[PDB]
């Protein structure tokens, strides 16, 4: 079975949640539209870490030319979204 | 019922059950029960079937050959004998076949009825066994494909000679 | 349609070179591709000019969608894909070593230099000077 | 003594289920795989009462039913041999299946193949069943290739993935060069013996039978794994788990040496024979012991381990003591069966990653699983005192003694030793440190199907060996007299690489940047790479000389048309001139009269 | 190709096979911290060919950090998984013919299907004129697809409508 | 690139398919492999191997009961033969 | 197979390779990834027909001119072959000396 | 065996004569039930060769090799259909004709008793096949591989008659049963030289021995299935089959003689078993399989030991059912995409579900799987040769290894691991493919249960 499929719902969760676990930017500005650079200023090395942590959140895929270009939560959520089987 | 001295079954030598110890019965209530279960409820159809095959008999007969001249009296052509000659031939090799099957089987069920003695009990039958296989080995065993009687009778004149030079050199 | 072309003969020396760029690959390199099959052909080893190419590894990383593996490309199929694909090594950089398994066959060797020597039964061995070994040899007496 | 044709009953017990599972294609969609299940036990009691019958009296019955053909001097039907290697196997087949297809039950209910599944691995216990229950050596030979194309099939269970079916084509091309070996035997048997009559070869034994019995070699080391042919276990893990588990335990892998177990007689002498036993399984032992260790994937892990345990069987094979070895499959299948139809439940209850690396602790929500991972593991470690004991440790009783060429009994000591400390690997890390895996647990231990196998599989195994321990007719004179030094050193060697390896991995300091070169050969200096490979590119190399005969061969051809293009000109010598056909005829005819003149 | 997604990706499977080395997560993190720091001190300096060469030797001392079995997420290519499933992706144009009996065993399916057969049937002259005209000549510069400006569909759609892993 | 609309469906083009299935399922399936299977299966004893069990058996009997050796190879006897000479 | 020395691309083989390769890759993989409806049939690329004529052999019956090719070929089906020939021919009369003189051994032989 | 040799004469007029839309539901039905009197055929028993009548007769081997013809036919033209089901009528007709007059010369060979009538109906078979694969070969720019193909035959398969008149002047009578009894040994010269290697290497451009064999490849990849169940389950088991038979004199001369080809077959058993591992285009993998397993065959014929000879004919038949049924596969693929090329498309696990068990079921039965008839023959050729020869299984077994190896690689790439996805045209399966696939298992998985019906005439 392994039955819980990942939803929008919580896979929002859980981008959301573990960007809030990061502890060198603050809850204060996290949004799906909160930009994932621009607005906090982070090393684009260290984005290569979020997806890193994040990937190891989720354990798959994500190749590293898609890797790349990533940034803004929304979208990260939006990759998992079409990569794993997610909408209704 | 085949023929029995044919197919030797030795005494049976049955041991006496002795219980020994009292305890329970752990297949005996299934050998019984068994015997009550799959031995009468075949039983009852094997007869039935036996006396429905019994009101109305068969015979049917073993087929026999005669004998011929063989191989001897036939001139170095002229099929017209030696078409029989040279196919009875081929019976009776087939026949020698299977007793050499026959004997190769003897060993086989002698050592299994044997059990751990697997030298002792088989000696007289194996050695008939190379008895026997080795005058096939002997007599049949090289040729070839296309064989009749003209090779066999050939390799007999072979090892005629071959012992006449050797009982030569016997003196 | 099967083109009037559609594969092979080479050897002749102006345009052909630029001719076999077109129908396959065709660049700076890929002109010195097309001519790597000629220059591969050399005398004829029967075979074509089929352009050329190497064994190293192009294999699935994820995007690309490369060579005849899964193929959603259409470009030259070099001679390799009867090798590649299901079973098959091609490229890497591999420990190359010969040494080991080899030195691992020096453990069956040391062992058949152990094999006319022997260990014994009981209790204990190698006192030896001309002493017994199990045929119990001399004599018998007691009284 | 007809409850034996209740014995030849059980296997047509088993016949019936493909009949059902084709001719009436549809109640099978009523879960005929509990059906299938449920014909496994009726064979396991059915099958259960010929070995109390044997094991008071003895009495072993073989029936040939209806010949096979016929031909010239030898008459092969067909039979099954009830030799106490088949009365007392086939209720352990039986009832790891009987475990395995339960715990399938479990794994594959979501796999929409799933009777088809069961149709196959069913399949392979038939032709399991029909080898190990054969005296006549062609019955042998039909066991034999059936279970090696179902081990195809089976590990080639996906399709797709190019690894798994690649796997799958390597395994059963090691199958058929054991079959080349198999087959040279069957052949001397004819020419020398006029026969292959499982009996008639005991019956006369050839003084020479040093090329066919090596042949049996071969054809063992070709299944069971030995050495020089290694890779079909790790990428035989590529099929799904189940199948895994019954490919190592009662299966396959085993029937490699049951064969010269099975011909034990005709190997009691030609000490060349036990020689090259003890030359090999040895270097099994040895070499995955140091082939073994670091790889990461648990199913490979276990793999390995058995690697190393045919190894150490084969040393059973050598010297004499064959019962021994015979006990140790037996054991071996409940104790490495458990290990792997539990490190489903790890895997699949992990999701699956299926690496050691991450995993996790022991206890977490998993209390049956480990529990059983430590009598399976603890087990498998040559036992303190517990059941597998009843085989390992008298195992190397015997070997440790007599006239082993010695290089065997550092061989076992080691050998054993690294087999504990696989246990401690997979402890260690799967069971020790605190959870570090992808979260969001989904682990579930809840359902009968698990609990109810592991737990038949485990509450067995323990009381299993035991009566496997003392049934056994005593067919030799145990050591039972052991030296000091020479008896001590049995569990002490496993306690010697259990707290060496202990410390190994306990109290690790700052592990970054280097390691040895020996983990860069623990994986392996190819052994894996090397032979595929280059043993790959060779057959295309011959394809390379097959283009030097075809392109000589309508060279030469071309040769000819060559003939004929500049034959045209024996044609075209023709020079079309009626100044030269004509007065050239007219001369060469005063020729013909003149050849004529002299002919 | 260019220096951003070098340097990066040299750092990513470098975190990668780092992950491989050690265990209990704790010292994986401090020596990932300690790498953290050794390229966190590069990137400050603009000049040009020292980058590249100092980056090189990081591509020599990386392939020393490399143990033969590199940890592996299975979906990725690797020993777990890459398309366990892969018997069970049936294509959609399969199923265009099953018999009309069990092409009403499910009988409301069919229905929004002949919706998108229709919604795909009527496209595609808007798809060819959309393509045919952006394309500069050949379309040798771009391996992208981009949008429709009206509304509607996205031209190159059918197949990126896919059957789902399991 | 013909195929069919698949209106049900069989070997050729429509209304003769049914008949078509009839014939060779039935001429082809029912008659010649189970008819023919249950004539080869048993029919007369072929190469008359059962008949060389029976004779062989008789003449095996014979043979030990009267005290001959069996199989005494020489398939012709030396009492009726000539040979050449050197 | 292990990529190294992480070559500097220059500037040519930038612009060239880059934009040449990448060029003709796209206008190949826009090419076949038509795919539209209505095509009932293969997508038959042109691609692999050029693999299996030309694995046809198409040079093989044309010649085969010297060079080194006779000599590979010839050895190539030389030392091997010619040896078992007479391996073969070697042990078949040692098998017929031990048959017809000494012994064999072969006692019971019989289907052969 | 006149009761035979009229039904299918009168099967010629039964096609010509007919409404259309019926001509494949007439002659598929008269046919099969010739097919039940084939079975007829067998009354053979104890030692001496049925013999109908004085101009030609049946030992066993043309039993089973006649019978397995006449079982052939139905299928055959069964299959042959939906190849083209568009033309006029007179092309149907003709070609069922063709195939009708084809079955018919075989016939004539395997039961024809003297060596003549033999050879007339030798090349009179070999002319129907010609014209049906080079009249609508599909014809790959025709290769004209026909024609020199009757070339190939013809250019030393014509003195073979030469050799054979000498025999008749020399001994009389050319019948077999006669030549049979007054054979006379020849001794090993020159002359007897050129005779020996007339009539072997006469019949063995048939079966291809490996110095000969691009005679297949070429002529089995331009042949309509039709042909080529024809071809490569039949044609090559003449050249055997004459092989058998006159093989009877040449006693000693074989030997000396026999050897080198021989070796060529042993050596070439295994080259060919290799390059037909390598090669994309399915079609001519089962051809160079057909190559390996009648090069085994060859080396079964010369080394004259009865098994050789037992498991020679099993070889034959098996391989028959077989090489057909798996052409047939090739075939039944080939209708559904457009290629002839292997690794073209891929899958069919997933689609085609069923037609699985007749890919594997086929393949295994390719593989030498123990029960199988295939494996019979096989073993009993490969214990025949390691009598003969202590060491030649290195090279048997490896042979075992090989076919191992591509019979279970064609059994994948076309079968297994992926649907290439822009396909999207192959129409489920059909019944008629289930019924030919059937009709060819179903009966070599039976044989598999009382195969002394085709163990040759010793046994
Ligand atoms: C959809 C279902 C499909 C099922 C497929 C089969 C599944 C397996 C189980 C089958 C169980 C039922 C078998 C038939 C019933 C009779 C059994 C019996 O009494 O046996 C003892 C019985 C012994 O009595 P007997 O007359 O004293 O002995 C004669 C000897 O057996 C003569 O000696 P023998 O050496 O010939 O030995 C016989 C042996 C060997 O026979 C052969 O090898 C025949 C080879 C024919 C080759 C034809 C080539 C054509 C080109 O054959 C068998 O044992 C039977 C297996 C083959 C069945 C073939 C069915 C058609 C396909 O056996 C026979 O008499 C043999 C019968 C003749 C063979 C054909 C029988 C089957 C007819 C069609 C039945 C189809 C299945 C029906 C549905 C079943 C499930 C719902
Ligand atoms: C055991 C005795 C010793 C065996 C030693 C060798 C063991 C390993 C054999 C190779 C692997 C076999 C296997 O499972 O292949 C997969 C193959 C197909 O499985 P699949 O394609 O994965 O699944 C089917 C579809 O997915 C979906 O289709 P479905 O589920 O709707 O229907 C499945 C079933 C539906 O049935 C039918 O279509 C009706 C067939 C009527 C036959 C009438 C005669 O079969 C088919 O549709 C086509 C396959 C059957 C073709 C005709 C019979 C071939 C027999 C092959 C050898 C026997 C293997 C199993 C033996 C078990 C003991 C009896 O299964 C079989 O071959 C099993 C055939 C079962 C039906 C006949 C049963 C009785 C036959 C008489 C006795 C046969 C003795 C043969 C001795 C060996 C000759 C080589």
């Amino acid at each position: 079975s392994d039955a819980p499929p990942l939803t929008l719902e919580g896979i929002k969760d859980r981008v959301l949640y573990v960007l809030k676990l990061y502890d060198k930017i603050d809850p204060e500005k996290l949004s799906v539209n909160s930009h994932f650079m621009k607005d906090l200023g982070l090393d684009s090395l260290d984005q290569v870490e979020i997806i890193m942590a994040m990937e190891d959140e989720f354990g798959f895929e994500i190749p590293d030319i898609d890797a790349e270009k990533l940034m803004c939560p929304q979208e990260i959520v939006d990759y998992i979204a079409d990569k794993k089987d997610v909408y209704e | 019922s085949w023929d029995k001295d044919v197919y030797p079954e030795p005494p049976r030598r049955t041991p006496a059950p002795s219980p020994q110890t009292s305890l329970p019965n752990p297949i005996t209530y299934l050998t019984k029960a068994f015997d009550l279960l799959v031995d009468r409820p075949v039983t009852l159809v094997r007869e039935f079937i036996e006396r429905q095959h019994a009101k109305n008999k068969y015979y049917y007969y073993h087929r026999e050959f005669r004998r011929v001249p063989d191989i001897t009296e036939c001139h170095e052509k002229d099929v017209l004998c030696m078409f029989e000659a040279e196919m009875q031939w081929k019976r009776d090799y087939k026949v020698d076949q299977e007793i050499v099957n026959i004997i190769q089987e003897r060993l086989k069920a002698c050592q299994q009825r044997e059990g751990e003695s697997h030298r002792q009990n088989c000696a007289k039958e194996l050695q008939q066994f190379t008895q026997v296989v080795k005058a096939y080995q002997d007599r049949y065993h090289d040729l070839g494909a296309h064989y009749s009687a003209r090779k066999c009778l050939a390799k007999q004149k072979q090892r005629m000679l071959a012992e006449r030079k050797a009982t030569k050199e016997a003196a | 349609a099967s083109h009037i072309t559609k594969d092979m003969l080479p050897g002749p020396y102006p345009k052909t070179p630029e001719e076999r760029a077109a129908a396959a690959k065709k660049y700076n390199m890929r002109v010195e591709d097309y001519e790597p099959y000629p220059d591969d052909g050399m005398g004829y080893g029967d075979y074509p000019k089929l352009p050329d190419r190497s064994q190293q590894e192009r294999d699935p990383w994820y995007d690309w969608d490369h060579p005849d593996l899964r193929l959603n490309w259409g470009e030259p199929m070099h001679w390799d894909l009867d090798m590649y694909i299901r079973n098959r090594v091609d490229t890497s950089p591999t420990p190359v070593n010969w040494n080991l398994m080899c030195k691992h066959l020096f453990g069956f060797v040391a062992f058949m230099l152990f094999m006319f020597w022997v260990g014994e039964t009981y209790p204990t061995y190698q006192p030896v000077g001309p002493k017994q070994y199990p045929y119990n040899n001399l004599y018998l007496e007691r009284g | 003594m007809n409850l034996f044709s209740s014995l030849t009953l059980v296997t047509l017990i088993l016949l019936t289920m493909p009949i059902a599972a084709i001719n009436f294609n549809t109640h099978k969609f009523t879960n005929y795989p509990l059906y299938v299940k449920t014909t496994i036990s009726c064979a396991f009691i059915t099958s259960m009462i010929p070995t109390m019958m044997f094991i008071h009296t003895g009495q072993e019955m073989i029936i040939s039913n209806w010949h096979w053909l016929t031909i010239q001097t030898l008459k092969l039907s067909l039979s099954f041999k009830m030799d106490f290697f088949s009365m007392m196997f086939v209720p352990v087949a039986l009832f790891v299946t009987w475990s395995i297809m339960e715990f399938s039950m479990w794994y594959m209910h979501s796999d929409p193949n799933i009777n088809q599944f069961f149709k196959y691995l069913l399949l392979f216990l038939i032709t399991m069943l029909i080898l190990v229950t054969a005296n006549n050596l062609f019955q042998l030979f039909i066991g034999w290739e059936g279970v090696g194309i179902m081990s195809f099939l089976l590990i080639g269970w996906w399709y797709g993935r190019t690894d798994a079916n690649t796997a799958a084509l390597q395994a059963i091309l090691y199958n058929r060069i054991g079959d080349i070996g198999f087959i040279l035997a069957m052949a001397w048997f004819l020419i020398n013996l006029n026969t292959w009559d499982l009996q008639q070869i005991f019956m006369l034994n050839p003084n020479d039978s040093n090329l066919p019995l090596m042949g049996l070699i071969l054809a063992a080391t070709g299944k069971s794994a030995q050495f020089g042919l290694h890779p079909w276990l790790p990428s035989a893990m590529e099929g799904p788990t189940p199948v895994s588990a019954l490919l190592h335990s009662s299966t396959m892998v085993v029937a490699g040496i049951f064969l010269l177990i099975r011909f034990y007689p005709l190997t009691e002498n030609n000490k060349f024979g036990q020689s090259i036993m003890l030359c090999l399984g040895a270097m099994t032992t040895l070499f995955t012991a140091m082939c073994a260790l670091t790889q990461n994937d648990i199913k490979k892990i276990i793999a390995f381990s058995t690697s190393s345990q045919l190894g150490l069987m084969m040393v059973t094979i050598g010297i004499n003591q064959p019962h021994l070895a015979f006990l140790h499959i037996c054991t071996h299948a409940f104790f490495k069966a458990m290990l792997f139809m539990c490190s489903g439940s790890i895997i699949h209850s992990l999701n699956d990653e299926q690496d050691i690396r991450k995993m996790g602790g022991l206890f977490k929500a998993m209390p049956f699983t480990t529990t059983a991972l430590i009598i399976g593991s603890l087990a498998l470690t040559g036992m303190p005192f517990l059941t597998g004991f009843y085989s390992k440790d008298l195992i190397i009783e015997s070997a440790n003694t007599s006239y082993t060429n010695a290089w065997a009994l550092l061989m076992t000591l080691v050998a054993t030793s690294f087999t504990a400390i696989y246990s401690t690997r997979i402890i260690f890390f799967a069971l020790l440190g605190q959870p570090r895996f992808p979260t969001l647990i989904n682990i579930n231990e809840n359902n009968p199907f698990l609990i109810n196998s592991i737990k038949r599989l485990l509450i067995g195994s323990l009381f299993a060996g035991f009566i496997i321990s003392n049934n056994i007719p005593p067919m030799t004179i145990p050591q039972m007299t052991m030296p000091h030094y020479l008896k001590m050193t049995a569990l002490t060697v496993t306690i010697l690489g259990f707290i060496l390896a202990l410390e190994i991995s306990n109290t690790t300091h700052y592990l970054k940047f280097n390691y040895p070169s020996n983990t860069f050969k623990f994986s392996n200096l190819l052994g894996y790479y090397p032979t595929i490979m280059h043993r790959l590119t060779p057959y295309m190399n011959l394809t390379m000389s097959q283009k030097s005969a075809s392109s000589l061969l309508d060279l030469i051809w071309l040769e000819t048309i060559l003939p004929k293009t500049i034959s045209l000109a024996q044609m075209k010598m023709s020079t079309t001139i009626t100044s030269q056909k004509g007065l050239i005829k007219l001369y060469f005819l005063s020729f013909l009269i003149t050849i004529l003149i002299s002919t | 190709l260019t220096h951003q997604q070098k340097v990066l990706q040299l750092y990513k499977r470098a975190l990668r096979h780092l992950e491989s080395r050690c265990v209990h997560r704790d010292k994986y993190r401090y020596f990932a911290c300690l790498l953290r720091a050794r390229f966190d001190e590069h990137k400050n300096e603009k000049d040009m060919v020292k980058a590249t060469q100092l980056l090189r030797e990081a591509e020599k001392e990386f392939w020393h950090g490399q143990h033969p079995q590199p940890y592996i997420f299975p979906e990725s290519p690797g020993g777990t998984s890459y398309e366990r499933y892969e018997c069970y992706k049936v294509p959609e144009w399969c199923l265009d013919d099953w018999h009309p009996s069990e092409k009403a065993m499910y009988p409301d399916y069919f229905a929004k299907r002949e919706q998108w057969k229709k919604l795909r049937r009527e496209s595609w002259e808007r798809e060819v004129k959309q393509l045919q005209e952006e394309t500069p000549v050949g379309g040798p510069r771009t391996e992208a697809l981009p949008p429709a400006r009206k509304q509607g569909d996205l031209p190159p759609l059918w197949w990126h409508i896919v059957t789902r892993p399991r | 690139y013909e195929k069919n609309p698949d209106s049900h469906g069989y070997d050729k083009d429509p209304a003769v398919d049914v008949w078509n299935m009839r014939v060779v399922f039935f001429f082809g399936f029912s008659i010649v492999l189970v008819l023919g299977s249950t004539f080869v299966a048993y029919l007369p004893d072929y190469r008359m191997q059962e008949w060389a069990r029976r004779e062989a058996e008789r003449l095996v009997k014979y043979r030990e009961a009267h005290g001959l050796p069996l199989m005494e190879s020489n398939c012709f006897d030396p009492s009726k033969i000539q040979l050449p000479e050197d | 197979l292990d990529p190294a020395e992480y070559d500097i691309s220059s500037e040519t083989r930038k612009a060239q390779a880059e934009r040449l390769a990448i060029r003709s890759r796209l206008k190949r993989e826009y090419q076949l990834q038509y795919n539209d409806p209505s095509r009932r049939g293969v997508v038959e690329d042109p691609a692999l027909i050029r693999w299996t004529c030309a694995r046809s052999a198409n040079v093989y019956p044309n010649f085969r001119p010297n060079t080194k090719t006779s000599l590979l070929g010839a050895l190539f089906g030389i030392g091997p072959l010619i040896f078992w020939y007479y391996v073969f021919k070697t042990d078949r009369d040692r098998k017929e000396k031990l048959i017809q003189e000494g012994k064999l051994d072969r006692t019971f032989n019989i289907s052969y | 065996m006149l009761k035979y040799i009229i039904p299918t004469m009168m099967l010629m007029p039964l096609t010509w004569l007919s409404k259309n839309s019926m001509i494949w539901i007439n002659t598929t039905l008269h046919s099969l039930l010739i097919s039940l009197t084939s079975l007829l055929l067998l009354n053979q028993f104890g030692d001496n060769s049925l013999n109908f009548s004085l101009t030609f007769f049946s030992d066993s081997l043309s039993t089973p090799l006649l019978i397995l013809t006449m079982w052939l036919l139905p299928l055959m033209l069964m299959a042959s259909q939906h190849h083209l089901s568009k033309e006029n009528l007179a092309r149907k007709k003709l070609f069922i004709s063709m195939l009708i007059l084809l079955q018919l010369f075989l016939i004539m060979t395997f039961t024809a008793t003297e060596l003549i009538f033999f050879y007339i109906m030798f090349e009179a078979t070999l002319v129907p096949t010609l014209i049906i694969i080079t009249r609508w070969g599909n014809q790959t720019e025709r290769l004209n591989a026909g024609l020199y193909f009757l070339f190939y035959t013809l250019a030393g398969s014509l003195p073979l008659l030469v050799a054979l008149i000498y025999i008749q002047n020399t001994m009389g009578s050319l019948n077999f049963l006669i030549l049979q009894y007054w054979v006379q040994p020849m001794p090993n010269s020159w002359s007897n030289t050129f005779m020996w290697l007339a009539c072997m290497m006469a019949f063995m451009v048939k079966m291809p021995l490996y110095g000969l064999h691009l005679w297949l490849p070429k002529a089995h990849v331009e042949a309509p299935i039709a042909g080529s169940m024809v071809l490569a389950a039949i044609l090559l088991k003449l050249g055997g089959y004459g092989m058998m038979r006159i093989t009877l004199l040449l006693n000693p001369i074989t030997d000396f003689m026999a050897y080198p080809f021989i070796m060529l077959s042993l050596w070439g058993m295994i080259m060919t078993s290799s390059i037909c591992l390598r090669q994309t285009d399915l079609k001519s993998l089962i051809a160079y399989s057909s190559v390996s397993h009648m090069a085994l065959v060859i080396v079964a014929i010369l080394i004259q030991t009865p098994w050789s000879y037992m498991g020679a004919t099993a070889l034959m038949i098996a391989h028959g059912l077989t090489s057909s049924m798996l052409f047939c596969l090739a075939n039944s693929n080939y209708e559904r995409v457009h290629s002839r090329t292997m690794i073209l498309a891929r899958g069919l696990q997933t689609l085609l579900p069923l037609m699985a068990a007749w890919w594997l079921l086929a393949s295994l039965t390719n593989l030498a799987l123990p029960p199988s008839i295939n494996l019979i023959g096989e073993l009993f050729v490969v214990m025949s040769t390691f009598s003969w020869s202590n060491i030649t299984i290195i090279l048997m077994g490896l042979n075992m290894v090989i076919t191992a190896l591509y019979s279970l690689y064609m059994l994948i790439t076309t079968q297994r691991g992926k649907h290439t996805h822009h396909i999207n045209n192959i129409l489920p399966s059909f019944t008629r493919e289930n019924a030919l696939m059937s009709l060819h298992m179903l009966p070599l998985l039976l044989l598999s249960l009382n195969p002394k019906i085709i163990l040759g005439p010793l046994y």
